[PDB]
């Protein structure tokens, strides 16, 4: 609690200008001190708590995809033995990683997520509690590991039950579970086909919604529907 | 890689 | 000293590894730590550590400059009060920037530069100096501003006095102090006369002295003349 | 900005 010193809304005034400056790493310390805080979260603030966290996880993602790649390749027949550097920096890069995904988790959990009776927000951080149980599956190799999907799996599914009962197939959060539901399935469950039905369906029904929507919510449906397309295309 | 939001 | 117990190998590779996957930080944490070994540094090493620093410094110097605009727009009349946010958060982006200047100035201190006798290692040093007391120049504000323009400087001078007498007029170090030493006129002495004209000597007396070269070090030295003519017209 | 390396 680093920020326990700093008000509510000077967190979030910061927040947005480390998001401004390309400081995720400050605007996630700052988001995380405006949860801490303990009251709930506007939409724009679940937004710039969801935005930070996203870009720190995902440059450590891509790190580690290439650490790890470098590993793969020194393991292959006839590679030289350079000694244990690269599993050393692979594991340091990864847990790392791992401890950004349990932070954000224990945000999830305490309290944000029981806090959460409306669906918006109750979906939305459904969704990154199996966001980030899907980036700690991504890593994992030991006794564990099928716990660990199964958490995202029934993160994603909680969240999923609630979006199909209470938001229309257009809405934006519906549309965002939806898409990285069907990846976990594709990259993460060995589950192409419900990928791709997921994906598919996903498409269709909110392509059927389009015409109850105004010009501007027009536009953020069908932003998130050409990803769903643009992950079919790349799987068929 | 797959898109994802 | 966490690095302390790692093995000089061991860093100089794992910084290659960092620099791989693009985790800057750790590249540069890895090569304060072999620095701090006591042994003089190659010139694949030495450039290991101007790459790691100067990717640092440079996403601070950016930031700075975003949240810089910001404060100034915040002080323009009619710009309506939004308290001490602002400036806190220039502050410490500022205080984490000095902070880099600071520990790159003392591995030069302590003791890269008094150690360094050849004049490819001793220019490469000094105008690393003059690069980060540059890049502390360029967030003075206080009593002291006038000194640390000065201590750049000075390393410049010095170590284009090395470069005139101990290099070819292509030399891409000699052409890349000349460059930033031009650059330090232009932005922080006040000197765009002095500027234009360094830039414009050193690239008519490499040019002069191309037909010296290799296919591979031409392109080198071509490479930074490129850039010395870029700034020309940007200037003119 | 002008360039530096
Ligand atoms: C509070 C709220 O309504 N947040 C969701 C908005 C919806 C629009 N939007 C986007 O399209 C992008 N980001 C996300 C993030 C999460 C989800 Cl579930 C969907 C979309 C920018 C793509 C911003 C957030
Ligand atoms: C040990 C050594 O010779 N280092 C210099 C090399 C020269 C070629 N080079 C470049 O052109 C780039 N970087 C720099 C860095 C510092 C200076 Cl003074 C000049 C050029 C990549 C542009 C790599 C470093
Ligand atoms: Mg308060
Ligand atoms: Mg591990
Ligand atoms: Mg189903
Ligand atoms: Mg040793
Ligand atoms: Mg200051
Ligand atoms: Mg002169």
């Amino acid at each position: 609690g680093a920020m326990g010193s700093m008000e509510r809304a000077s967190l979030i005034q910061k927040a947005k200008l480390a998001e401004q400056a390309e400081r995720y790493e400050d605007m996630a310390a700052f988001m995380k001190g405006a949860v801490e805080k303990g009251e709930e979260l506007s939409c724009e603030e679940r937004n710039l708590l969801s935005v930070a966290y996203k870009n720190v996880v995902g440059g450590q993602r891509a790190a580690w995809r290439v650490l790890s790649s470098i590993e793969q390749k020194s393991n292959e027949e006839g590679s030289e033995e350079k000694g244990p550097e690269v599993r050393e920096y692979r594991e340091k890069v990864e847990t790392e990683l791992q401890g950004v995904c349990d932070t954000v988790l224990g945000l999830l959990d305490s309290h944000l997520i029981k806090e959460a009776g409306d669906a918006e927000s109750r979906v939305f951080y459904l969704k990154m509690k199996g966001d980030y149980y899907r980036y700690l599956a991504e890593v994992a190799t030991g006794d564990d590991k099928k716990r660990i999907i199964d958490s995202a799996r029934s993160a994603y599914q909680e969240a999923m039950d609630i979006s199909k009962k209470e938001m229309p197939p257009t809405n934006p959060i519906r549309l965002g579970l939806a898409l990285n539901f069907s990846v976990f399935h594709y990259e993460i469950a060995n589950s192409p086909e419900e990928a791709i039905s997921l994906a598919k369906t996903t498409f269709d029904e909110a392509m059927a919604d389009l015409h109850t929507l105004s010009e501007d919510s027009y536009k953020d449906s069908t932003l998130i529907m050409q990803l769903l397309r643009d992950n079919l295309t790349l799987w068929t | 890689f797959p898109a994802t939001v």
